[PDB]
RNA sequence: CUGCAUGGCUGUCGUCAGCUCGUGUUGUGAAAUGUUGGGUUAAGUCCCGCAACGAGCGCAACCCUUAUCCUUUGUUGCCAG
């Protein structure tokens, strides 16, 4: 990206709900190009989350994502022999991506029996803004507010 | 050409007062509207006298190099030049065309090899890049050297549109003793010019007049 | 860096194969070795016959050698004699019956192989390498080469430190697949070892 | 019955020239001919190390394409049989006949 | 007379024969459900019947070989649209905008000497 | 045995954008300019500018393959009616 700027591939929407957002999610959860088996785990987790937690499947997703979404972050930088930490205000599209990514990662780093149950309980926890993924947003802010001086 | 005949084309129009070169005091009628007005009393006899010597030169099989690289007039100089079986330079003059002719001559050989090969040698079997890449080279050489491609030697005279714009070509001529005939506008330096023709050197209507006149007298001088 | 063999890269494009017979895997190896043994035999016996190139093809149960030579009378010998004696031993080496064809090399100074051999033989005679090269170039151009270069490598003039040197007149676009580039090789076995000669000749395009 | 000729060669322009010869000859000698059909090209390949010692990543990648043609001749009219059967064909073409 | 469209993708190639009447689909003598165990892929063959409307309007009789699941479903997608355009060709502007007219040209990239795959490079040790 | 006497082959910086010549011009001269600049290109790519005008090798093109289609040919491939 020295010279060549680019657009971004605009992936197809989630097959079940027609959501580009959930397509960004299944892909992020996907491993070894196992798309078939990835969306299976995302839905069953949404189905587990939907059925027994007040429904509104897309909305349930947002309530949880709303909570792990980070408004600002820090970008490392090396000036006069010094590695300064510059807090940057982060753009909406990626805001979702980090939010989704930390939810997925916290789910695999969990004790429950399957990825679907884990994913479901991560969303639930995030929905109540608690657990690992939310905590990942908070460290980002503690780390950001600290270097507030250099913005 | 006639005083009446010239006036219509606007040969009499010159540059502003602010841009004049003082050496050209004799040939300025005066000025109006902060613009210099050239003297057509002075222009015509001097111009006719230019045509005579050109007519003489052409009648001993003399080679005439038309020079005028203004973008606006580049085409007109070509047609003017070809209409009398002579040679031209109609895009950026390469410094040393005359003084370094032996080296620039090689580029002429290159030109011919290229258009000859692309036609009689034909190729058209290429690699797909060479079609344009060789045309690229040929395209360039054509603008640069299309007009003198068959000149063979050093010209016997130069006819120049705008002495300041073409100061390089006029300077090479000077060094080689080649006589220079030039349209020399109020802002320019007439010192390099053996036969100074003072009039507008921009306006396509004015340019074509001298040039149209020049190419015509070559043919008369040729027709003998 | 390393350059691609300019004869090889152009095979199928503007350069012909020198072996052009067909054969299945069964006998492809045997045919290819038989080719080697005949080319070798002929290349020795005709060393002083300016043989620049040997084409071999194998129609049905036959083999026919074409000897491209700048000295056909030599190769042929008085009333077919030398042709004939070559035939009878090619046929031995080949196994199958054999026929020999002879193609004149009209202008050998444009033939890279005979250029390279000519310089090779000249280094063995004790000619100076700059001369031999420069005679080759000059000759090649006055006869209408679009370009030529000849390289010489290793221990020029018996120098202790081995050197590589080339001369080049005109035009030699080696990256142009279209370009008729005639390329070949020769080794000069000298009193102080081996001097390799490479030669390129550009003859126009398509 | 029918006579079918399988043609194989390493060079394409040369193979269908040999094919063309045969078909035309047949068509002129009043034989009826199915084909020529292009049967799939079997291209062997070879990858060889390019250096005399070590440098395992430095290689040449060669291939030999073997071209295939099927010439099917419906009526075996003897004039046709003699027409074909002393044709002068490119040496580097292998010709197979089925009977 | 049948209205036809060829479609292909990766190493697959699908032939697609259109005729009016119904919402019937028979790939390789088999049913749409039977042939594709994945229901998402089922949706892509249906797609060319979205912007262009079939409910019980035309029969598509199709077949395919080569490639895999999504290759065969992509290829059939492609071939239908061509058979739709065959039927009118006005329809296209819709199909263009859909992305369905295009022949997705992305083939698997060859494996290269000195590399572990088409691009994956042998791990590099500094010492 | 010597790759520190060699040929041929190969790695490598690196498919990086470089390397040069004639004539001209500048400097007593080694040399310079061209190929010092402003933009832009994958690129000494291209364009303006320019005491340089031009040209050659390398860049690109011509080559193989892949993506759409047309004509030819249907067996051992194909099966719409």
């Amino acid at each position: 990206p020295r010279r060549r700027v680019i657009g971004q591939r605009k992936i197809l929407p989630d097959p079940k709900f027609g959501s580009e957002l959930l397509a960004k999610f299944v892909n992020i959860l996907m491993v070894d190009g196992k798309k078939s088996t990835a969306e299976s785990i995302v839905y069953s987790a949404l189905e587990t989350l939907a059925q027994r937690s007040g429904k509104s499947e897309l909305e349930a997703f947002e309530v949880a994502l709303e909570n792990v979404r980070p408004t600002v972050e820090v970008k490392s930088r090396r000036v006069g022999g010094s590695t300064y930490q510059v807090p940057v205000e982060v753009r909406p599209v990626r805001r979702n991506a980090l939010a989704m990514r930390w939810i997925v990662e916290a789910a695999r780093k969990r004790g429950d029996k399957s990825m679907a149950l884990r994913l479901a309980n991560e969303l639930s926890d995030a929905a109540e803004n608690k657990g690992t993924a939310v905590k990942k947003r908070e460290d980002v802010h503690r780390m950001a507010e600290a270097n507030k001086a250099f913005a | 050409v006639s005083m009446r005949d010239m006036l219509k084309a606007g040969v009499h129009f010159g540059h502003q007062t602010r841009y004049w070169n003082p050496k050209m005091k004799p040939f300025i009628f005066g000025a109006r509207n902060k613009v210099h007005i050239i003297n057509l009393e002075k222009t015509v006899p001097m111009f006719n006298e230019a045509l005579a010597e050109l007519n003489k030169i052409a009648s001993r099989k003399g080679k005439i190099l038309f020079v005028g690289t203004k973008r606006a007039a580049s085409e007109a100089v070509k047609d003017a030049a070809l209409s009398c079986d002579q040679f031209f330079v109609n895009h950026r003059w390469l410094g040393g065309m005359l003084t370094n002719w032996k080296t620039v001559r090689q580029s002429i050989k290159r030109l011919k090899d290229l258009e000859t090969q692309s036609q009689d040698g034909t190729f058209d079997k290429l690699t797909k890049k060479e079609a344009l890449m060789r045309t690229r080279e040929l395209e360039k050489l054509e603008n640069s050297l299309g007009g003198i491609k068959d000149m063979g030697g050093l010209p016997d005279a130069l006819f120049v549109i705008d002495a300041d714009h073409e100061h390089i070509a006029i300077k090479e001529a000077n060094n080689l003793g080649i006589p220079v005939f030039a349209i020399v506008d109020t802002n320019s330096d007439p010192d390099g010019v053996d036969f100074v023709i003072p009039g507008n050197d921009d306006a396509i209507r004015a340019v074509t007049l001298y040039l149209g006149a020049v190419a015509a007298t070559v043919r008369e001088g040729r027709s003998q | 860096g390393q350059k691609v063999h300019p004869n090889g890269i152009r095979l199928g494009i503007v350069k012909p194969w020198n072996s052009t017979w067909f054969a299945n895997t069964k006998e492809f190896a045997d045919n290819l070795d038989s080719d080697f043994k005949v080319r070798q035999y002929l290349t020795k016996e005709l060393a002083k016959a300016s043989v620049s190139r040997i084409v071999i093809e194998r129609p049905a149960k036959s083999i026919r050698v074409t000897i491209h030579t700048a000295r056909p009378g030599i190769v042929i010998g008085k009333k077919g004699e030398d042709v004939e004696k070559l035939r009878k031993v090619v046929a031995d080496i080949a196994g199958v019956p054999a026929q020999i064809n002879i193609a004149e090399v009209r202008k050998p100074e444009l033939d890279a192989k005979l250029v390279a051999d000519s310089i090779t033989s000249q280094l063995e005679r004790r000619v100076m390498f700059r001369r031999a090269m420069k005679r080759a170039v000059q000759n090649a151009m006055r006869l209408g080469a679009k370009g030529i270069k000849v390289e010489v490598s290793g221990r020029l003039g018996g120098a202790e430190i081995a050197r590589t040197e080339w001369y080049r007149e005109g035009r030699v676009p080696l990256h142009t697949l279209r370009a008729d580039i005639d390329y070949n090789t020769s080794e000069a076995h000298t009193t102080y070892g081996v001097i390799g000669v490479k030669v390129w000749i550009f003859k126009g395009e398509i | 019955q029918r006579i079918r000729i399988r043609l194989k060669a390493f060079d394409h322009r040369l193979i269908d020239q040999a094919t063309a010869e045969i078909v035309e000859t047949a068509k002129r000698t009043g034989a009826q001919v199915r084909g020529p059909i292009p049967l799939p090209t079997r291209k062997e390949r070879f990858t060889v190390l390019i250096s005399p010692h070590v440098n395992k990543d430095a290689r040449d990648q060669y291939e030999i394409r073997t071209h295939l043609r099927l010439v099917d001749i419906v009526e075996p009219t003897e004039k046709t049989v003699d027409a074909l059967m002393r044709l002068d064909l490119a040496a580097g073409v292998d010709v197979q006949i089925s009977l | 007379n049948q209205y036809y469209g060829t479609g292909r993708r990766k190493s697959s190639a699908a032939r697609v024969f259109i005729k009016p009447g119904n919402g019937k689909i028979v790939i390789n003598q088999r049913s749409l459900e039977q042939y594709f165990g994945r229901e998402t892929a089922r949706m892509v063959v249906r797609q060319p019947l979205e912007l262009v409307d079939m409910v019980e309007k035309l029969d598509l009789y199709i077949t395919v070989k080569g490639g895999g699941i999504s290759g065969q479903a992509g290829a059939i997608r492609h071939g239908i649209t061509r058979a739709l355009m065959e039927y009118d060709e006005s329809l296209r502007s819709e199909l263009r905008k859909a992305g369905f007219v295009t022949r997705d040209a992305r083939q698997v990239e060859r494996k290269k000497v000195g590399l572990r795959k088409a691009r994956r490079r042998p791990q590099f040790s500094k010492r």
